[PDB]
């Protein structure tokens, strides 16, 4: 991985040593060439995972996530380029640096071979992210969103640090391969029940699980565009990636300890989906859409079946590209009228016919139209959840109906009806804004033709 | 015939000859407890380095 990491560490000197008129071109050119090199990880001709050293190693779970991270860096640079044009030079280079730093840590976070190394990297991402939301956010509420984001994570993460230390003080190591090949069944004593929650609540908060999710709609609604893109596409998947990795050493307590969290996800996802029907803020509607998709990911990981893992991995990558595409699209309006209210601007298909096509395709991905990989996830999670118990189809049936309503209601409200003709500042879509959407959508279409690449570990 | 000792002669440290045996354990002390055995060998580098969490060297 040191050939994906070291060149990425060089985008930091390149950011600072480049000319004022070359920073945005140079960095965004080399970010693409770094996401090309990360494709080497996909050269997996065998059933043995790639182990590069004692530190890093790539699996079929950590490779899609690694690549999605590297590909997202150039996307976020282009997204952040028009709302930073009024800042002096050092602020732009300081913004570019915080985004690169978040790509370097995220790649190391998914490639780490030891839990303690995962934890530290998994905590370091708060710094660049807290700086982004707070320094470059727009409203006065960005200060309260940084606190909610920082201390939901930290409160959950202290018990995880405790539990990880107990694992090593007993097993001798935190290496993920060794803990896999030497795992011993846990007793059902009241101490291991707490060890289970200690190892899980950190990741269940980051998903977020229903109940403890109020940090996400606060963070999204106030972060700059690249703050929402990375949050909705990668940082939520730190929770999912962690739970998959550490749940191997927690058996058999997941057969009963998971009930409270399968129930909060299955019921919680209906509560969040139905919120999107009455949400007056467009950036808020998407953020609750994320909460209700991650609910299925939580539910499917808690049952540990080959299908459920397979559906969750596909839904992790699919949601990564889709939610990011939605946030970019909502930003495109926001960078014209500087209002997040969904009903303020209407009939935008009349003056942005092409941007209205991307809206439709993003919206169709969100409501999981076959054959997109958004459905494959939803469909394979449903299949596994049905086998787990047959009445989960009742709640997933409902959530599928609501998911259609708020997806199309989102499209019908903003793109149709009459134009809000007083908006004389609706400039034609930039070539930059359209490229940003094509870069989200083309990979999503390509991954549908080759789903094998995002089946995860079980398949 | 008695001669008075000069100044300083009575305070001298003299040697006395006697056939009394020399005591060997005048304090009636027990045996001193054994020292902790020393560890023999030459230093070798620590196996696999510091062995500190995930650090390799
Ligand atoms: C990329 C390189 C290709 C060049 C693209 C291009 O030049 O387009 C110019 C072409 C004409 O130029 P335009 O006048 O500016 O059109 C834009 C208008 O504003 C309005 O554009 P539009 O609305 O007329 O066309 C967009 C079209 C969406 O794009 C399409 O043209 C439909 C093509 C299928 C996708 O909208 C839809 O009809 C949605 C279709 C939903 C499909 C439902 C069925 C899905 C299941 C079947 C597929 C799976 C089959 C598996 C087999 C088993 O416009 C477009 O095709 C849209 C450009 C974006 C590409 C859309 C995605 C295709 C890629
Ligand atoms: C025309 C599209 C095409 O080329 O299809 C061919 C190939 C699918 O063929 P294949 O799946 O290998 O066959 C297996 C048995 N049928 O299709 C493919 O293999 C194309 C796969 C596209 C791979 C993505 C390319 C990189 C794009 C940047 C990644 C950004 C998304 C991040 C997620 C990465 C997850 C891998
Ligand atoms: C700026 C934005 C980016 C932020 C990056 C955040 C970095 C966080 C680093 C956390 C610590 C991980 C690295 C420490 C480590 O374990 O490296 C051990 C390294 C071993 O040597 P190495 O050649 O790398 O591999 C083994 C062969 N000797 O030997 C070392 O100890 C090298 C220590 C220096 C690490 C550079
Ligand atoms: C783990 C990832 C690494 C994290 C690294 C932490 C980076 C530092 C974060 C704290 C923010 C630094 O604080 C930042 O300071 C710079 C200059 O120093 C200020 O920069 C701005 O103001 C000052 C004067 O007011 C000018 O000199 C400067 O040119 C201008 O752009 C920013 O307004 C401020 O936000
Ligand atoms: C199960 C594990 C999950 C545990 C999660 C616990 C997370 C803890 C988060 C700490 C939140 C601190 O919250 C802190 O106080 C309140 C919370 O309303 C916010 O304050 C906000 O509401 C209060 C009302 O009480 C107003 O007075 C204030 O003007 C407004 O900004 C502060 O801006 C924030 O800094
Ligand atoms: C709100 C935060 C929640 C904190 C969560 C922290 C995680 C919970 C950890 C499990 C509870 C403690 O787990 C504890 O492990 C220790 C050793 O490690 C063992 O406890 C015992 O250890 C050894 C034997 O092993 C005995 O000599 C000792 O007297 C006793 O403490 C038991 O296994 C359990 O009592």
């Amino acid at each position: 991985m040191l050939k994906i990491i070291l060149p990425s560490l060089m985008l930091l000197p390149l950011t600072w040593l480049s000319s004022p008129k070359k920073t945005w071109t140079n960095v965004t050119s080399y970010s693409f060439l770094i996401s090309l090199t990360s494709l080497t990880l996909l050269w997996q001709t065998d059933e043995n995972y790639k182990n590069f050293s004692n530190m890093f190693s790539s699996d079929p779970l950590s490779t899609p996530l690694i690549i999605l991270t590297a590909w997202l860096l150039p996307l976020m640079l282009m997204a952040s380029q028009n709302h930073l044009k009024k800042d002096n030079n050092v602020l732009q280079k300081l913004y570019i640096s915080m985004l690169i730093s978040l790509q370097i840590l995220l790649i190391m976070t998914f490639s780490a071979t030891e839990l303690i190394m995962f934890y530290i990297l998994f905590e370091a991402t708060l710094i660049p992210t807290l700086i982004i939301i707070t320094r470059w956010g727009n409203q006065t509420e960005r200060l309260n969103a940084g606190i909610y984001f920082l201390f939901y994570t930290l409160i959950g993460s202290i018990p995880l640090l405790i539990a990880l230390i107990l694992i090593q003080n007993h097993v001798g190591t935190l290496n993920l391969m060794i803990l896999s090949f030497t795992t011993h069944t846990l007793d059902a004593s009241w101490s291991n029940n707490l060890l289970w929650l200690a190892c899980m609540m950190a990741f269940l908060i980051k998903m977020p699980l229903y109940g403890v999710h109020l940090w996400l709609p606060k963070a999204h609604v106030e972060a700059p565009i690249a703050g929402s893109m990375i949050l909705a596409a990668i940082l939520l998947k730190l929770g999912s990636y962690g739970m998959i990795r550490i749940s191997i050493i927690l058996d058999p307590l997941t057969k009963y300890m998971a009930y409270p969290f399968i129930l909060l996800s299955l019921w919680g996802m209906i509560m969040t989906s139905s919120i999107c029907l009455r949400q007056t803020d467009l950036k808020s509607l998407i953020a609750y859409s994320s909460v209700s998709h991650m609910a299925l990911v939580i539910a499917s990981i808690m049952i540990q079946t080959p299908w459920s893992f397979m559906g969750a991995t596909m839904l992790m990558i699919a949601h990564g590209l889709t939610s990011s595409l939605l946030f970019c699209l909502a930003n495109s309006n926001y960078e014209r009228i500087h209002s997040r209210t969904m009903i303020m601007a209407r009939g935008l298909q009349m003056v942005f016919p092409l941007m209205a096509t991307w809206w439709l395709m993003a919206s169709l991905a969100n409501l999981a139209l076959p054959p997109s990989i958004n459905l494959m996830g939803e469909l394979f999670i449903t299949m596994s959840l049905f086998s787990w118990s047959n009445f989960t189809i009742i709640l997933m049936g409902i959530n599928i109906i609501i998911t259609g309503m708020y997806s199309m209601y989102m499209i019908i409200t903003t793109q149709r009806g009459k134009l809000t003709n007083h908006m004389i500042n609706l400039q034609p879509s930039h070539t930059r804004e359209l490229t940003l959407m094509a870069l989200h959508m083309i990979p999503l279409i390509l991954l549908t033709t080759s789903p094998k690449l995002i089946t995860g570990l079980t398949m | 015939g008695w001669v008075r000792p000069d100044l300083g002669q009575l305070s001298k440290v003299t040697k006395v000859k006697t056939d009394r045996p020399l005591p060997e354990n005048p304090y009636h002390s027990r045996a001193r407890p054994e020292p902790n055995p020393v560890i023999e060998g030459d230093l070798k580098p620590a196996k696999h380095g510091t062995r500190f969490f995930f650090w390799t060297v």
